[PDB]
């Protein structure tokens, strides 16, 4: 889940 | 929350200050065109995700809800932004300042010409209505919060807050009460057509994936798995 | 148009299509072929009533025959689904396809890929229940879908006429909220809430349209001659 | 064009 990583910087 | 206590003038400034940048491209053959658009969209998603956190009230949600809303709206947000850039370029779509394509250039991809016509008609609609940048940032934040909400009470309270800011923009522009809610309806009805372009565009990407016209990034692949 | 707000609502309410029945037999259990046969048979008969309902929508007959075909080809499943969502309003957790056809979210699993569409239709009906949608607003929304979902895929005077008819239904919606006792701020919000569900209906239609094409290729249950012509319009 | 026919009544 790349989106999870980018949402919390 | 913080978004709820904001002012209609303060809400607009918070959205304008969070505007993502206009990225540049790296348009002849099929695979070379799909490669430029998927490469452009993958870099735009990174800014959009950070743009989402700066949208007032979006960070108040849980992480899973932030994932959901972004997964069902990312192509809508990518398209309404593209439609906004292409506003001063009638008959052409401004994917990037160096990537400006017209109607017939979209024929180089199987089925892309159909999405081009819907995208051009939307930008012609924004041009006909003379859409303002303050209204554009409101419509974009509505899509982020509304496209995934029926899949909660805080989102609808933030959506109503964005509606008041939209009316606030038209009111200070000189439009009568009738002109205010008539233009309000015209903007929100476009969101139905932008959702249509996203769905037909979502199947095009999934079609390009199964045809393997160009490799897709892992991020763009994850956003494509949330549909179908 | 010269129809006032109160006359606009009366014309729409007077044009309301009937609520057709299905040949469902409660003795016969469900299957993917049994269920898809009932839904497509029901949707095929509701089409002929919608085609005659569209003619009664104020301003729709002024358009050319070719434009009338375009608006219906693109929004027909949207109109069917919003009518379904409106009937299931007072039946939470179920979809009232026909007065003798109440389906559950679990019953919708008898068809592959159908459970996900049931949830959105259920959630949309739950949304109408929260807002407590009135029939005066439902007939306005359904006529908006008819004149809005296909106006962009277009002559400039005909599009001009549609934009004038759409502005009339907008004023009609605001008029109903005004007489209902909503403040000037609440009328704008409810108007916005009512128009954002039209985005989800377009989504349900797209996935519903996309689902109908899968059954055609799987050939689970044959489709009607009229229902197949609408399917080739989208894909 | 069934739709065009049914619309032409
Ligand atoms: O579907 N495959 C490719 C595709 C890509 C885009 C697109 C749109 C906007 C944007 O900023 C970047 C990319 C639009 C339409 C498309 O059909
Ligand atoms: O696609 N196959 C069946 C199907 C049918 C309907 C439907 C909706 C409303 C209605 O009055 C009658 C039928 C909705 C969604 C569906 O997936």
């Amino acid at each position: 889940k790349i989106l999870h990583r980018l949402l919390q910087d | 929350s913080l978004a709820l206590s904001l002012t209609a003038d303060q809400m607009v400034s918070a959205l304008l200050d969070a505007e993502p940048p206009i990225l540049y491209s790296e348009p002849f053959s099929e695979a070379s065109m799909m490669g430029l658009l998927t490469n452009l969209a993958d870099r735009e998603l990174v800014h959009m995700i950070n743009w989402a956190k700066r949208v007032p009230g979006f960070v108040d949600l849980t992480l899973h809800d932030q994932v959901h809303l972004l997964e069902c709206a990312w192509l809508e947000i990518l398209m309404i932004g593209l439609v906004w850039r292409s506003m001063e370029h009638p008959g052409k779509l401004l994917f990037a300042p160096n990537l400006l394509l017209d109607r017939n250039q979209g024929k180089c991809v199987e089925g892309m010409v159909e999405i081009f016509d819907m995208l051009l008609a939307t930008s012609s609609r924004f041009r006909m209505m003379n859409l303002q940048g303050e209204e554009f940032v409101c419509l974009k934040s509505i899509i982020l919060l509304n496209s995934g909400v029926y899949t909660k009470d805080h989102i609808h309270r933030v959506l109503d807050k964005i509606t008041d800011t939209l009316i606030h923009l038209m009111a200070k522009a000189g439009l009568t009460l009738q002109q205010q809610h008539q233009r309000l309806a015209q903007l929100l009805l476009i969101l139905s057509h932008i959702r249509h372009m996203s769905n037909k565009g979502m199947e095009h990407l999934y079609s390009m994936k199964c045809k393997n016209v160009v490799p897709l990034s892992d991020l763009l692949l994850e956003m494509l798995d949330a549909h179908r």
